[PDB]
């Protein structure tokens, strides 16, 4: 789980933080696309 | 020494102005708490 926020780029999001800062405790999904 | 805000994690007295970055000095943490009045509060021992 991370937080892609402005004023910075990205950092790890912990549950208590998300609870307080009203963010979603979600993680990034990446897929390898072939061509 | 001047008291306006405190950090949650590191708990370092911050004291920042309106639009002076919501982050904490030392740890780059955006979680802040307010002072508490110097206006001494009174209660009934009941
Ligand atoms: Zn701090």
């Amino acid at each position: 789980p991370m937080v892609n926020e402005s004023d910075g780029v990205t950092h790890a999001l912990y549950p208590q933080e998300a609870r307080l800062r009203n963010l979603t405790y979600s993680s990034g999904l990446f897929v390898d696309v072939k061509k | 020494a001047t008291l306006k805000y405190i950090c949650a994690e590191c708990s370092s007295k911050l004291s920042l102005s309106r639009t002076d970055a919501v982050r904490c000095k030392d740890c780059g943490h955006r979680i802040l708490l307010k002072a508490r009045t110097k206006r001494l509060v009174q209660f009934e021992a009941r």
